[PDB]
RNA sequence: CUUUUGUAUAAUGGGUCAGCGACUUAUAUUCUGUAGCAAGGUUAACCGAAUAGGGGAGCCGAAGGGAAACCGAGUCUUAA
RNA sequence: GAGGACCGAACCGACUAAUGUUGAAAAAUUAGCGGAUGACUUGUGGCUGGGGGUGAAAGGCCAAUCAAACCGGGAGAUAG
RNA sequence: UUAUUAAAAACACAGCACUGUGCAAACACGAAAGUGGACGUAUACGGUGUGACGCCUGCCCGGUGCCGGAAGGUUAAUUG
RNA sequence: UUCCUUGUCGGGUAAGUUCCGACCUGCACGAAUGGCGUAAUGAUGGCCAGGCUGUCUCCACCCGAGACUCAGUGAAAUUGAACUCGCUGUGAAGAUGCAGUGUACCCGCGGCAAGACGGAAAGACCCCGUGAACCUUUACUAUAGCUUGACACUGAACAUU
RNA sequence: UUUAAUGUUUGAUGUUCUAACGUUGACCCGUAAUCCGGGUUGCGGACAGUGUCUGGUGGGUAGUUUGACUGGGGCGGUCUCCUCCUAAAGAGUAACGGAGGAGCACGAAGGUUGGCUAAUCCUGGUCGGACAUCAGGAGGUUAGUGCAAUGGCAUAAGCCAGCUUGACUGCGAGCGUGACGGCGCGAGCAGGUGCGAAAGCAGGUCAUAGUGAUCCGGUGGUUCUGAAUGGAAGGGCCAUCG
């Protein structure tokens, strides 16, 4: 970052924002991850079991990206509304 | 040496 | 051993969608009232960082 | 130099004000201008307080 | 001893010359009092500055009992 | 030979010969080449008659926007 | 028969000139020179230690080293 | 007196002066205990400056220092 | 101590920027970081004279120790390589080496130093380095020491406000 | 508001006292001992002295700083911004080259509607003169522009008056100029306004100087966050100050 004496670019710039402590304890579930539990009801403690969040993980939410192709209860998490037509076309059902 | 000797 | 952070320039940089960087504008912190209503307005959003120095600012942030 | 800051403020609710500057020894009478409030979205009597 | 002071340059003069297709908004002239003056389609800001207000071809004309330069756009 | 705009330079250095003498190593990071696997890829410590096999704890990747709550193929700005 | 008296050897010093200056010698020889009973000179032992000593004061001297001794470590200081 | 380019007009000096110090002295070396001053006691001891002797040593207290004074202004810890 | 300055005048000399005496226009002396005198002293600074002389005019000769030759023993600094002349020009601007030109048979010995920008010591002067050391101060920040009060070791009684 | 009063909290200074504490006063013992300790006595005495906190003084000591450009360095000048020339008819273009300015002002000196036109000179006229006010004529910008210089200005950007707050809030196609940080011009949209009968014009001022990044903080507002939970502190965001 020297710049020969002249004050560097990330020094003559203002700082901005805060970090939030609780966008580290949630997470963001695929359409392609409510395949790879097993039972078909998908909560968060299969999702922990599954491998696909981390443990610390305390908030998830579906959103729609990639296709679901089986019948699969959702239970306490959160669903976009595309992510909530595409699980009730597959036959699935969204309860919180 | 003792080179301050040398007329400058 | 890892690089370490120039944790003053995470403080002021942030990655975009493909890779480049965000930052917010100079000349927003006091004397505000001698300067003109657009200029204060059009320094509100951030900018992107120039071709230039983008390697100065990669350099500073290595796990970005 | 001599010209002083001051500002005006919202005669509405709002803590909205503008700023400017006006010397304070040729004219000593307060200023009062009907400018347009952001907040409340209309145009309200402004009347000057201390920066 | 008493000298050695100067200004930076503006950079004024003619930006887009005769017969050169423009966008509208496009700054044609920068000078400092109208030395040219604004004619069909174009602007002129607040220091004087002539710009494209249409799409079109850049005219220069003089014009007027005065036999002043007048810029123009034209339409392609 | 070096250093310089410029050296036969009367600028530097070497009497000669033989031997030794100066861009390495560790760990991270990015780009390139090549090989494996591929919406997936790969394990660390450790266990192990031990370069095998186990171990997926973790890491990177398939989704972004915003200071953030939050929304999400969109999001932020704004009363719009 | 007094004297920081006088002349002058030993003894202690170092004013002049020549010489030597890869010296006979990392400060000397030759010829002249000052003091020579005193604030003298010298043998033997002892004490004062480094920002410290000691200094009738020149930043002088503290082992041929002094505007901060020497030895070992920090240490491969750092050198646009 | 500058060992080793300066021996002098420089240093010291007897004499003069100012200043401190009442003795568990002032002061100095010592985290301190102690020690020197001194087995001394103001006719003494430390610091400073001048420099035998003769004739002398004029004016200034505005600035800085030092000695004295306490009315008043200002003012810390502490209390709250 | 005086810049102008060898100030001006007198003395000493045939001739004196020094010396001695005096004047006063003290660039810019002066009273104890002393003023002005002063006998005696000084390997102290300056100036004049008598003696004396190789200091000199202007050098000559002699005596010794080297230098020279014979025998023995036997260094050193330096050194890119050398078949290592002059002059006028050229040229990183002062040429043994380049150009033109002139002179010059090969190799020693005793001498002298004009050149080899000769040897010696990474210029002490000067500049630079966001170099060092030590010294100064009413530079900045600290601090030992000295000094101020509060609480603690620290208590009893009695007055005044 | 003052006085004096009884019960009552201290705060101070003064005077006595001894029992803490000092004693480098005397005497005894350990003891063959000017150390030291214990004991007995005198003198002092809650002082002095030491510890923690705190104000002053503090080159006695220590660590450091003490700019650059520059026809060598020093001394002297200068260091940012504006205008003209150098600058070779696009932009840019150096010198310790030739010449001058700025570090503001203004709720009208800003917006709009309506209107208007200068210097200088001559001629006649009360004080009135070389120069005031007035009338006429010449003239044609030789004036004016809030402050330098240049380029502009009569459809006036110059002068005068009625009404007013657009010297608005959120944005902005597209361009200019910079290595960058940044700086500049802008039609057109959304909301709400001023002037005008209306077309219209208005996001300061004829343009170009009139200025300072970040950090750290201060002050108001906010549908953000809030370390078990509800708050709060602190942080963020918006406006603004040093
Ligand atoms: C005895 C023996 C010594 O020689 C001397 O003392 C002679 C008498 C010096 O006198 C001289 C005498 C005096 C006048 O110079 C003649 C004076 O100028 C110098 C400072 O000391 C010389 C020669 C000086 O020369 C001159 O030094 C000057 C800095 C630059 C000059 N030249 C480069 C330009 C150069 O020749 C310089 C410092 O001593 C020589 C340095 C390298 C030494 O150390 C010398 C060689 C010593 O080792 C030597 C063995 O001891
Ligand atoms: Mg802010
Ligand atoms: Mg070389
Ligand atoms: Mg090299
Ligand atoms: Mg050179
Ligand atoms: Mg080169
Ligand atoms: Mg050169
Ligand atoms: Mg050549
Ligand atoms: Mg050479
Ligand atoms: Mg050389
Ligand atoms: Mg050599
Ligand atoms: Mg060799
Ligand atoms: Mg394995
Ligand atoms: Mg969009
Ligand atoms: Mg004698
Ligand atoms: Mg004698
Ligand atoms: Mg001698
Ligand atoms: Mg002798
Ligand atoms: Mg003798
Ligand atoms: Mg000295
Ligand atoms: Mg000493
Ligand atoms: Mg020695
Ligand atoms: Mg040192
Ligand atoms: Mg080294
Ligand atoms: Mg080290
Ligand atoms: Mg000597
Ligand atoms: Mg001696
Ligand atoms: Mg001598
Ligand atoms: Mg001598
Ligand atoms: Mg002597
Ligand atoms: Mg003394
Ligand atoms: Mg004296
Ligand atoms: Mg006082
Ligand atoms: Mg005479
Ligand atoms: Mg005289
Ligand atoms: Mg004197
Ligand atoms: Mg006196
Ligand atoms: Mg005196
Ligand atoms: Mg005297
Ligand atoms: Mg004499
Ligand atoms: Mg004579
Ligand atoms: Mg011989
Ligand atoms: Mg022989
Ligand atoms: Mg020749
Ligand atoms: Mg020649
Ligand atoms: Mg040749
Ligand atoms: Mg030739
Ligand atoms: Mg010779
Ligand atoms: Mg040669
Ligand atoms: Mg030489
Ligand atoms: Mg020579
Ligand atoms: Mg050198
Ligand atoms: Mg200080
Ligand atoms: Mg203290
Ligand atoms: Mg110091
Ligand atoms: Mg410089
Ligand atoms: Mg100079
Ligand atoms: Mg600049
Ligand atoms: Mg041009
Ligand atoms: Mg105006
Ligand atoms: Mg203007
Ligand atoms: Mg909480």
């Amino acid at each position: 970052g020297f710049e020969g004496g002249q004050m560097p670019l990330y020094r003559r710039l203002p700082k901005f924002g805060f970090t939030s402590r609780k966008a580290a304890i949630t997470a963001e579930i695929r359409l392609s991850d409510l395949a790879k539990v097993e039972g078909g009801v998908v909560d968060l403690n299969t999702l922990k079991a599954a491998n696909i969040i981390g443990i610390q993980i305390e908030f998830a939410k579906v959103i729609l990206a990639g296709e679901v192709t089986t019948p699969v209860t959702v239970r306490g998490l959160r669903v976009t509304k595309g992510a909530r037509a595409a699980i009730e076309a597959a036959g699935g059902k969204i309860e919180e | 040496g003792i080179f301050s000797i040398f007329v400058i | 051993p890892k690089i370490k952070t120039v944790r003053g320039a995470a403080k002021r940089f942030k990655k975009t969608g493909k890779g480049g960087f965000k930052h917010k504008h100079a000349n927003l912190r006091h004397i505000l009232t001698k300067k003109a209503t657009k200029r204060k307005r059009h320094l509100r959003p951030k900018a992107m960082v120039s071709k230039g120095d983008l390697g100065l600012v990669i350099a500073c942030l290595p796990y970005a | 130099g001599i010209r002083e800051k001051i500002k005006l403020v919202s005669s509405a609710g709002t803590g909205h004000f503008y700023t400017t500057t006006k010397n304070k020894r040729t004219k000593p009478e307060k200023l009062e201008l009907k400018k347009f409030d952001p907040v409340v979205r209309q145009h309200v009597i402004y009347k000057e307080a201390k920066i | 001893t008493r000298n050695g002071r100067d200004s930076e340059a503006k950079r004024l003069g003619v930006k887009r010359f005769g017969g050169e297709s423009v966008l509208a908004g496009s700054i044609i002239v920068r000078q400092r009092g109208t030395k040219f003056h604004a004619g069909a389609n174009v602007g002129c800001g607040r220091d004087h500055t002539l710009f494209a207000k249409a799409d079109g071809k850049v005219k220069f004309e003089v014009k007027g009992p005065k036999n002043r330069k007048f810029i123009s756009i034209e339409a392609e």
